[PDB]
């Protein structure tokens, strides 16, 4: 029964951890990627801010 | 809404680079068909001597 139940014990405070390592892990994934994120996004944005002159001038002609 | 106030401008701009060209067109081929008013009686000799031998 000890050596069982140290056994649980510690695997689950390993556990605990290695996924609290890899929390920290996924914290930095999700501030890395909304880092990236809105890039893309003021990418569209940016894209219909010209394609609005691009329109402009193609009605110009 | 900033790109609808864009698509606002390009009707200020089109407005403004027609009138002016447009009215540049029409006191232009007024000049020119008064002018031709005084000529086109001797311009018309040439038909004249042309379907006529």
């Amino acid at each position: 029964t000890i050596r069982n139940s140290e056994e649980l014990r510690g695997k689950a405070i390993e556990q605990l951890e290695k996924a609290r390592a890899r929390l920290k892990k996924v914290e930095m994934d999700a501030d890395q990627f909304r880092v990236n994120g809105y890039s893309e996004i003021e990418r569209e944005k940016m894209n219909l801010i010209n394609s609005t002159y691009k329109t402009l001038e193609q009605f110009e002609n | 809404l900033e790109v609808e106030a864009k698509l606002a401008e390009g009707r200020k701009k089109i407005e403004v680079e027609l009138q002016e060209a447009l009215g540049s067109l029409e006191q232009q081929k007024e000049d020119t068909i008064k002018s031709l008013d005084s000529q086109i009686s001797a311009l018309s000799d040439d038909i004249v001597k042309k379907v006529l031998p």
